[PDB]
């Protein structure tokens, strides 16, 4: 993996994905790669993908914090992830989270 | 005993009756409350940038 | 989701209003007053005729 | 529920005091505390050394006033007389 950049269009600190990630990537070959979060504080929904060469990726993810910056390490190289989340609607949730 | 409240009264008020009431009447402001479905929401990621 | 708002009392005037619910695409309404009805209270006193 | 807002300025800093909390800005006012007293520390230090700058030219005739003024203050207002 080569040439990454992180952008997030989307984010809602909450007990569930409430963010949506958007990473650029430039691939040798076809295969599959794992996607974890290097960062105690964010949680990533996918557990691995499918990569090619010169594309993109959309992950879900979950945080707490209002200022997010995180590592996602895909395959065996790390991306930067900056993401300012909003507060969500509802103060109490019926399902637990980490 | 000249025109009545329908011809008369300020900010263009129309005056019904039975029973009595003004209709169309502009003056302060009004509150309003839509209790929209999520049934017409769309998830922002489900959109573009 | 609740959206609350406040107009102007002025009818035939269309006003828009942005709704935006956390996590969800935007929402824009269009709404404009057609008639506003002020009925008083009534207490007859008597009737006069001739 | 509790909203905590970020900004701002401050304003919303207060704000996340409802968010995860008992404590927080307590312990931040400590800070503060030690802070100000830090500040206060410093500047009994700086007349104290002002002092010890004015010394000699405590004994004494002409030679400052000129000093004066250049004089922090205080220097001048020996400088009288």
């Amino acid at each position: 993996l080569t040439d990454m950049s992180c952008e997030v269009p989307a984010c809602t600190h909450s007990s569930d994905f409430g963010g949506v990630a958007i990473i650029k990537y430039a691939a040798s070959k076809k295969g599959k790669c794992a996607v974890h979060s290097m960062t105690n504080a964010v949680t990533i929904r996918e557990a691995e993908i499918e990569v090619e060469g010169n594309s993109q990726l959309q992950i879900s993810f979950s945080t707490a914090l209002a200022s997010a910056e995180f590592r996602v390490q895909v395959c065996s190289t790390q991306v930067h992830c900056a993401a300012e989340c909003h507060p969500p609607k509802d103060h109490i949730v019926n399902y637990p989270a980490s | 005993r000249g025109a009545s409240l329908q011809h008369t009264a300020p900010f263009g008020c129309q005056i019904a009756t039975n029973p009595v009431r003004a209709v169309n009447c502009a003056v302060g402001n009004m509150p309003i409350s839509i209790d929209i479905p999520e049934a017409a929401f769309t998830r922002v990621v489900d959109a573009p940038s | 989701y609740e959206h609350v708002t406040v107009i102007p009392n002025t009818v035939g005037v269309p006003y828009k209003t942005l709704v935006n619910r956390p996590g969800y695409s935007p929402m824009v309404l269009e709404m404009e007053l057609l008639s506003v009805t002020l009925e008083p209270t009534l207490s007859l006193d008597y009737i006069t005729c001739e | 529920s509790t909203n905590g807002t970020a900004h701002g300025h401050p304003h919303e800093i207060i704000l996340y005091y409802y968010e995860l909390y008992p404590t927080m800005t307590v312990v931040i006012v400590s800070v503060a505390s030690f802070v100000l007293l830090s500040m206060v520390g410093t500047a009994v230090g700086m007349c104290v050394c002002a002092r010890r700058r004015c010394i000699t030219p405590y004994e004494l005739t002409p030679g400052a006033t000129v000093p004066f003024l250049l004089s922090l203050l205080c220097c001048v207002r020996t400088t009288k007389a």
